Order: C-alpha cells, then sequence, then structure tokens
C-alpha cells in the first residue's frame, strides 16, 4: 500500500541485521536526501546501501529513477545512483561502457576510500574506483533487487506503477511471494525460480515480519512487514561476489 | 485502444518552462553544518583566501 | 475520372481530419492535417499490434 | 594492487575532524564484523555478522 | 534571384526545448512614387528541439516587391547568443572550468548547472591531465533525428596552479611526491605520518579546518 | 619555361654553421636517337648561417636541353631534416620536454644540449602552468641578416602528471596546499612541521634520499 520505503522503517527493521548507519550519517541523511531529490528533479530517491572501504569512509549510495516503463519484456527503470563518502553532499555515479564493465569484474578486495583510485590491469590498463563502484552496485542491483510481488501493475502507454490496491502477500515465509523489480506484473517470475539455495527466508509470525537474506551477495537484506504493509531492502558490506555457494551449503 | 489512438499534436511552447519547486535555503542552511566548509579558492591567484 | 480516384482515395480520411480540425481550432491547421493523416495511419498499425499482443499473452498464460 | 590489504582498518563517528566528544575506533578485515571502540576509559569489542 | 537573409538569435535554452518564434519583416512594395511603401509582416517559425546551427527557414513568396517580378523568398538563419555557462558544439555541450592544481590531483566535485533546471555534481574520476576532458553522457543538447536521445556533455579541464609556494610547502610537496610504498615503509616512516596526520587533523591547534576571514 | 626543382635535405646543425654542398644532377640532352642521353653534372651550393627554411638556389642554364630551346633554371629548395631535440620556427628554435608534476611545481633543471658543442642547464623560475612555456635567449639560429646576433630558445612545457596516488599521499598534498602562512602558524604548528620534517630526511630510516632497486 506503500509508495516509496521510508528511510526510518528501514534502519529500524534492518538494525539487527546489522544494516546500521552513523547517528550523524542518519541526520544529514534526513536533511540532504530531499536537498538531492529536488535537485535532480527525481520523483522517487531512496539509499540503496551503504559499502565499506578501507578506510572508515565508507560510501553511501542513493538510487532514484523518473521514469519506468515496460521494454522488451523487461520493466526497465532510468535509475540514477548517487555516492557520498559523508551524509551531506552527493556526487553522480556516471554509467559503465561495456569493455571496462568487463575488465572491472575482475578486479577484487574491498575498495579503497578515495574515489580517484586508479586500478592498474593486464600493456596495462588503468580503470577508475569509481568505475569499479559502479560495476559492483549495478550487479548487485541485476541478482538483487526484491520487491513483493503484485506490488506493481501496468497502465496504460505501457508504465509501471505502485499497486495502491495491493493488500499484501499471504504466505510471506513462501519464496513465491517476492519477485525481482524488473519482472514484469504478468509474468509469473519469482524469486522460485532462481538458484535453489540463494535465498534465506526468516519469517515472525507473531510479529509478522518477513526477513529475505541474500546468500549469494550475503550483504543483502529485505525486510517485509505485513500487519502493516511495508517493505525496504538495503546493501552493507563489500560488495563482492560469494562463488562458492555449493560448498557451503 | 482510446487512449492509444487519441491524437496528440505536442506543439513547441512560446515559453520555456519554469520549475515549480520550494524554496530550499532553510533545508540548506541547516545541511551546512554537516562536515567542514572547506576554504574558497581565490581565482586571480590560485593560493586559498586568507582564514582564521 | 479524377473525382473518383480522389474520393475513393482519400475522400473519408479526408472529412475526418478537417472535422477534428474544425474541433479543435489549432493556430495552423495545415500542419495539424499533416500531422494527423501521418498519425492516423500510425495508430492503424500500432492498433493491429496491441490486439496481437493481447492475443499473445493470453496464449501465454 | 600489488599491495595487501592491511587488516583493522579505521572507523570514525564524524565527518567533521573538529568534533569535540567523537568515538573513534577500529575493524576487523580478517573477520568482518568484529569492531573495537573506545570513549575515553569506556572501551569494548563487539562481534556481530557471519561467521 | 535576389534572397534577403536574415540573422535570428536564440538562447541555448529555446534551442534546447524548442522555441515558437515571431518575427517582424520590413517588405518595401515598390511604384512610381520616389518612396517605396513598406509593411510589417509578421511570421511564425518553429524551432524544433536541437536544431543545429546553420539552419534555413526560407518563406517563400514573402519579400520587396518590385512591380514587375514576384518577390524572392526571405531566409532565416538560426544563430545562438553566447550563454555564459556552455558553448555548443555538434550535438553536445562544452563547460570550459578552471581548476586549481589540488582539486585536480586529491580530487573534488564539479558543480555545473544544466539548460535543463537540474544541478550536476560530477566527480574528479582521476588525476586531471592538463588539456584533458571529462565527459558526462547523456547531458548536451536533444538529436534532432530523434527527441529522446541526447549528446554527451564535455567539460574542458583548465588547470590553475598556484601562484606562491614556501619552502616548507615544497618540502611537503616532495615528501608527499616520493613516499615509499606502504609495503615499504619503516615502523619510524609510519609513526612519523600518524604524529603528523594527528597533528595536522588537530581540532584547536591544528589547520585542517580553518574558518574564512 | 619550365624548371626542375629539387628539395635538397640539410641537418639543423648545418643550416647553424653553415654547410658547403656539392649536389648531383643527371641533365639530360636530347638527339636523333629514340632514346635520350644524361650526363651528372656537380654543383656547388653554398648554404650561409641560418637561412630561412624554403630558400630557393636557382642555377640558370642547367637543366634538360631539348634541340631549339636553351634549358631554363634548375631550382633547390632548402629544406631541414628532423631532429630529435629541436624544430626550428622561424629565426628560434622550440624544444618540447615532458616535466614532472614535481619538478614543475618545486622546481628543478632542464639540460638540453645545443646544435653548438655547449650543454645547457636552465633553471624552472616558477610554477609552470599548464601549456606555459620558457624562454632563453640567445640560443637560437643565428639571423640571417646578421651572423652574430641569435633568436632565443623557446621550451615548450607538458606537464607529466603522476598516474597514481595513494590516500596519505593525498592527505600530504593537503596539508601542503592549505598550510597558514608562516605568521599565521601556532607553536603546535611549528613543532609538528619541524618533526615531521626531521622524520622525512632521517639518515636511516627517513625516505628523504634512496638508493633505485
Amino acid at each position: 500500500v506503500q509508495l516509496e520505503p521510508n528511510i526510518t522503517l528501514v534502519l529500524k527493521h534492518l538494525a539487527s541485521c546489522g544494516a546500521v548507519v552513523s547517528a550523524e550519517q542518519q541526520a544529514a541523511l534526513d536533511h540532504s536526501i530531499p536537498i538531492k531529490r529536488i535537485e535532480a528533479g527525481l520523483r522517487s530517491l531512496t539509499l540503496w546501501g551503504r559499502l565499506t572501504t578501507l578506510n572508515g569512509k565508507d560510501y553511501l549510495v542513493a538510487e532514484g529513477y523518473n521514469v519506468a516503463s515496460s521494454k522488451e519484456g523487461a520493466a526497465v527503470y532510468e535509475t540514477k545512483y548517487f555516492y557520498s563518502q559523508d551524509g551531506a553532499r552527493w556526487s553522480d555515479l556516471q554509467p559503465v561502457d561495456s569493455e571496462t564493465a568487463t575488465r572491472c569484474a575482475r578486479i577484487k578486495g574491498m575498495l579503497s576510500g578515495d574515489p580517484a583510485k586508479n586500478y592498474e590491469l593486464e600493456l596495462v590498463f588503468q580503470i577508475p574506483e569509481l568505475a569499479v563502484l559502479r560495476c559492483r552496485v549495478d550487479a548487485i542491483a541485476t541478482a538483487t533487487s526484491v520487491i513483493p510481488t503484485d506490488s506493481t501493475i501496468l497502465n496504460a502507454a505501457s508504465q509501471v506503477v505502485p499497486n495502491r490496491l495491493f493488500a499484501g502477500a499471504a504466505y510471506p515465509e513462501k519464496l513465491e511471494s517476492y519477485q525481482h523489480r524488473f519482472s514484469l506484473p504478468g509474468s509469473g517470475v519469482t524469486l522460485s525460480q532462481d538458484l535453489r539455495g540463494t535465498w534465506a527466508v526468516q519469517y515472525d509470525a507473531f510479529k509478522g515480519v518477513a526477513q529475505v537474506r541474500s546468500l549469494l551477495f550475503p550483504g543483502y537484506f529485505f525486510y517485509y512487514a505485513a500487519n502493516e504493509l511495508t517493505w525496504g531492502s538495503l546493501y552493507v558490506g563489500d560488495g563482492l561476489r560469494n562463488n562458492d555457494l555449493i560448498f557451503m551449503l | 485502444l482510446v487512449k492509444k489512438s487519441t491524437f496528440d499534436p505536442k506543439e513547441s511552447s512560446p515559453l520555456v518552462p519554469i520549475p515549480v519547486a520550494p524554496d530550499a535555503t532553510q533545508t540548506q542552511a541547516a545541511v551546512s553544518i554537516f562536515g567542514d566548509p572547506e576554504l574558497p579558492i581565490n581565482p586571480a591567484t590560485g593560493e586559498p583566501v586568507p582564514a582564521d | 475520372h479524377d473525382t473518383a480516384y480522389l474520393k475513393e482515395t482519400v475522400g473519408e480520411a479526408l472529412a475526418r481530419g478537417c472535422a477534428a480540425a474544425i474541433s479543435a481550432q489549432p493556430n495552423d491547421p495545415v500542419e495539424y492535417l499533416g500531422l494527423w493523416l501521418l498519425k492516423y495511419v500510425k495508430n492503424a498499425e500500432v492498433e493491429g499490434n496491441f490486439y496481437r499482443e493481447r492475443q499473445q499473452d493470453l496464449q501465454k498464460k | 594492487d600489488k599491495v595487501p590489504p592491511p587488516a583493522w582498518s579505521p572507523v570514525f563517528a564524524s565527518a567533521s575532524v573538529t568534533t569535540r566528544n567523537q568515538v573513534a575506533g577500529v575493524r576487523s578485515n580478517r573477520w568482518p564484523g568484529a569492531v573495537c571502540a573506545c570513549a575515553g576509559r569506556h572501551f569494548t569489542s563487539m562481534y556481530v555478522g557471519w561467521g | 534571384g535576389k534572397n534577403k537573409v536574415y540573422p535570428l538569435e536564440l538562447t541555448l535554452e529555446e534551442i534546447f526545448h524548442g522555441c515558437l518564434k515571431k518575427v517582424a519583416h520590413k517588405r518595401k512594395v515598390l511604384l512610381f512614387s520616389g518612396e517605396y511603401v513598406e509593411e510589417e509582416r509578421q511570421l511564425t517559425v518553429d524551432v524544433k528541439p536541437g536544431l543545429p546551427t546553420g539552419t534555413r527557414f526560407v518563406f517563400e513568396g514573402e519579400g520587396n516587391k518590385t512591380p514587375k517580378k514576384e518577390p524572392g523568398p526571405v531566409v532565416f538563419v538560426l544563430k545562438p547568443k553566447p550563454h555564459p555557462r556552455f558553448v555548443r558544439r555538434g550535438s553536445d555541450l562544452v563547460h570550459k572550468v578552471t581548476l586549481p592544481l589540488h582539486h585536480a590531483l586529491i580530487g573534488t566535485t564539479l558543480d555545473i548547472r544544466t539548460l535543463d533546471d537540474r544541478d550536476l555534481k560530477v566527480p574528479i574520476s582521476d588525476i586531471m591531465r592538463p588539456g584533458s576532458s571529462l565527459t558526462v553522457p547523456g547531458e548536451g543538447m536533444p538529436l534532432p533525428a530523434t527527441p529522446s536521445a541526447r549528446g554527451n556533455l564535455v567539460i574542458e579541464i583548465d588547470l590553475l596552479f598556484p601562484t606562491h609556494l614556501t619552502e616548507t610547502q615544497k618540502m611537503l610537496l616532495r615528501s608527499a611526491f616520493f613516499l615509499p610504498p606502504p609495503t615499504e615503509q619503516n615502523e619510524e616512516t609510519k609513526k612519523a605520518l600518524r604524529d603528523y596526520e594527528a597533528a595536522f587533523k588537530h581540532d584547536l591547534k591544528g589547520w585542517a579546518t580553518v574558518f574564512k576571514r
């Protein structure tokens, strides 16, 4: 029934999972989220996550879309990404061309702090750290971005809009109740159609709060409260991928 | 079908559009207390302005 | 002769466009008419496409 | 990079370095989730996360 | 055979959005009297978003009418008025920015105000070379062919070097430009760097934070 | 009235000093035979010190001899061979040296070997701007008019910015680019600077002077 996830309810429901932000950064966010939302002409802007660096100066990353339309069977959102070392001032994350988008997936290890860092890869190729961060955010968003099913609907002119009459998802424990963001409302694609053991759901029947954690990307959490229909998600931790999933499970 | 079929002759408006956005002086002032304000540079000489 | 060619070629569509131009009262009716005819053919084809897409979706379900 | 990352990266509590009463600690890179903090004489260690 | 040409001046905002200009023309009908007769004609010219510079709009039938020869068409040639920030090149926009040296090396954000009412803050991705440029895709003028695509804004970086440096400032610069890699430093080097940083970020006696005067 | 134009390639040292070239000419005299007959003449061309590029030496009475017409003159056009260091621009040379950034800021001495057998060491007199230049008077090509005065050597500076910088190096650079004036420094600031300088120039565990591996 909600139209945009709160930044306070997300931090409250995901505090236990370690998805927390500093109090000073929380106040700075509360002040400087609308400023960037108006400076960029975006109708929706929410905090996407927080990535750890070799310094204490983690990257806070917020995403925001202005239009969201159906295109070749994919719900394409025209997202813009912004980063900030502190909660006050935001900078932009320019998209990455395919050559460097493939030369950035081979660079591993947790990032440094200064976004003006050049990695050198193999003749030597110089790649900016902001490109690597953009690649990691794109990979996590492709693999993970999760919303409850039927929470979006298709109107005339083929635009995906929130379902104002969404009554909630029965059986919140089941993974079938949740879907990726880029799945069309008509298609019956959910997280069940992913790999069998890559999503863990723990549901408290009493308080009516379900919690979905990504095991392929260990730092992605998504909560869904059903008594009042409120769902949110956050990624906290480094952006690296968990390759050896078969051994761990 | 009617929604898809309606004619819509989008023509060049004589005026450039103006933004309807609330004033942001108070919130900007509130933000200005977070972090350290870096010393501005003097355009004439790249050395920074005198400070206290 | 030529009158029949013009009539059974373009007459009904041109009458519809002229009715639309009368109703709308634009600032440049000739350009309005031309864009109206272009949108006429385009909306016919996309109308066919819309029916095709609905049929395909129902079959898939 | 050819420089191996060190364990125990710092963690601060304020963006400005001139705040008056701020806490500051370390965080481990080998074990992600373990953190040590110290304010004056009150210090603490704590581990939260995957093992 | 002869046509009258006229410059039509627009601002970058109009060309970006697409104006509908009205122009006045002085048409001279020539007759037996020594003085010609002049009249003011109004013409509506529709400039669509992203029309290239040098575009010619020709009005046929208008122009000074001699008694025998029907007047030749009048020509309006598009030209943009100078803008305080952007100069258009081909399909995209060039913004020339004077940048201090430390903003280049350490890296900061350039704050630019687009033709559309948005405020971009573009980070300096790496050490900006003298004569280097930073490209932001999808921020230039719209493509005249398709009304959705955009050019890529080009920021031509001009470096503003400091005019003075003291010998101790030069010593600090030299030590910053020859620091051994972190896997080659002594323990004395690490302790010295820790001490210097703690004495440079001192909340009361340190000069990391100074208030302007 | 046809003439045979031939390039004549000289090195900058020859033009600087004044060469004396002996060139060969293959001249054709037409006879009753189906094919021609040719001979090799030797021509002495005396280039004076610092003649401008494009100088034409015309030998009158030399060239292919048709049966009826006295042969037209043969033209030699002076052009310089490429040099590893200098490129002449009118009456003075140009040297394009790639410069490190710390050489630009702190200042060093460029080393240049002139066309004459003299070496030259020129200091960097200030913060070299990007796209700036330096001028050493009396170190260019000689003046063709007067055989004593010369132009002025022009160093065109193209900075070589560092490719990588760490975060501690950036901290040191920011502390160097915002250090307060020496009359505004606290006593803590002066003590910290003295300690850091004594630690960076430590004779055994400091990195002020290292040996390349």
